[PDB]
């Protein structure tokens, strides 16, 4: 959930 | 009533910083430093995965799911590798500027986890794992769990996994090994891969428990209600299928 | 080769950023304060929402006031607690976090500690009351506006004036004569104006160790 | 940064 934000940001970026 | 009596009514109670004297300054610095470094290590793992041949061909949702399941498998295995290459499994080499001596550690639960992280490293030492075996094994750890209801690109996932499984075989061969000792190495390297499920489960358990007690509860107690609510399971026994080479 | 591709994409080791030149105690104070500050901001936003007339304003203005005034409210609440608890001798950040300036070995930290004690020292010198402080703190929320202007600039102008009046009432309540009242109003409003410089230097210091606005005055 | 922290707290 908090880690999920880090992963999606780094995934889309 | 008066406008100032309203201001007095709404003045918030002072906040406690949560400074726990039971925790030494050095211990506190190490465990806050490792949390920040881990956040960056996750970011690096995502960038690395995006560049793995085949990975970006999977559905975007699958890519997200794989990274969500496997971030600590990749971190704990790379920690194992560096701890082997630098200290020959004597110390936890988290970073060049952050090496931890498991003996100069105050708590035993921390110690047991360090011995468990050192176990990955001692096994990579014991088996004298090559850079190419490591690279194939680390790639396979990104592909070690799937949802129980399957991925959107399940067939492609299976094909990619088999490709990197074949790639691990190719890497074993370059050790100039005996044919019987090659079939034996595949067994031992895949057995170490399978054992990562228990290493990570126990490590994430310890990390989350320590973090909630020593950081959240002490320095953000207000966060707790939403953390424990978000942690509720959607399915009775979860949706993670842990892949094993040996049933 | 597929394995050649893996050797190529392997990231470089990340550094922890551990600096031994920074002692463990002061590292723990800086980090704990960074976290505490984050929570005080949330508490300040929750407080503002409860101020008579604040939610009646425009949501973009409510957002821009809090974004301008968060460190104004925190440094001021810090000054008050330090004055009440230690007679402006220590920085009383929290009941369980009290900082003695002469335990801060790096000079830049010490000079910032000394500057934060100024607000406290002025509150002590002027013997500021709770009612005066509450009014002064509401005024610190309404002390910075954008050069590009606020959407509900009219309602803001009116509400700031109502809080300047509530301060006058708190001053009156000290039972000073009409001449003591006008000089006390001048002193409290000069301290209010001095917050702009206090926050700029403090915000500068904090970003320096970590890595359009029209600042209203009572006296020109 | 802090803009998001202020946004979350104000909206909620
Ligand atoms: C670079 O970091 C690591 C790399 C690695 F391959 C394995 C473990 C860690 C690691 C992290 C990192 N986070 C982000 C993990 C985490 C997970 C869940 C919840 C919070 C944090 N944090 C640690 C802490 N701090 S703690 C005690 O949980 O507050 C202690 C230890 C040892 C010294 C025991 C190890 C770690
Ligand atoms: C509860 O906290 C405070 C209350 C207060 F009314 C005034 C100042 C602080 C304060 C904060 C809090 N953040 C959130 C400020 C900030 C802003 C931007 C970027 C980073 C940090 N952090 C401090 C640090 N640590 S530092 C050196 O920046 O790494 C040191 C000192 C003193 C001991 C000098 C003070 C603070």
């Amino acid at each position: 959930l908090g880690l999920e934000d880090i992963i999606r940001k780094a995934l889309m970026g | 009533p008066t406008l100032v009596s309203a201001l007095e009514t709404i003045e918030p109670e002072v906040l406690y910083a949560g400074y726990d004297s039971s925790v030494p300054d050095s211990t506190w610095r190490i465990m806050t430093t490792l949390n920040m470094l881990g956040g960056r290590q996750v970011i690096a793992a995502v960038k690395w995965a995006k560049a793995i041949p085949g990975f970006r061909n999977l559905h975007l949702d699958d890519q997200m799911t794989l990274l969500q399941y496997s971030w600590m498998y990749l971190m704990a295995f790379a920690l194992g590798w560096r701890s082997y290459r630098q200290s020959s499994a004597n110390l936890l080499c988290f970073a060049p500027d952050l090496i931890i001596n498991e003996q100069r550690m105050t708590l035993p639960d921390m110690y047991d986890q360090c011995k468990h992280m050192l176990y990955v490293s001692s096994e990579l030492h014991r088996l004298q794992v090559s850079y190419e075996e490591y690279l194939c094994m680390k790639t396979l750890l990104l592909l070690s769990s799937v949802p129980k209801d399957g991925l959107k690109s399940q067939a492609l996932f299976d094909a990619i996994r088999m490709t990197y499984i074949k790639e691990l075989g190719k890497a074993i061969v370059k050790r100039e090994g005996n044919s019987s000792q090659n079939s034996q190495r595949f067994y031992q390297l895949t057995k170490l891969l399978d054992s990562m499920h228990e290493v990570v489960e126990n490590l994430l358990n310890y990390c989350f428990q320590t973090f909630l007690d020593k950081t959240m509860s002490i320095e953000f107690p207000e966060m707790l209600a939403e953390i424990i609510t978000n942690q509720i399971p959607k399915y009775s026994n979860g949706n993670i299928k842990k892949l094993l080479f040996h049933q």
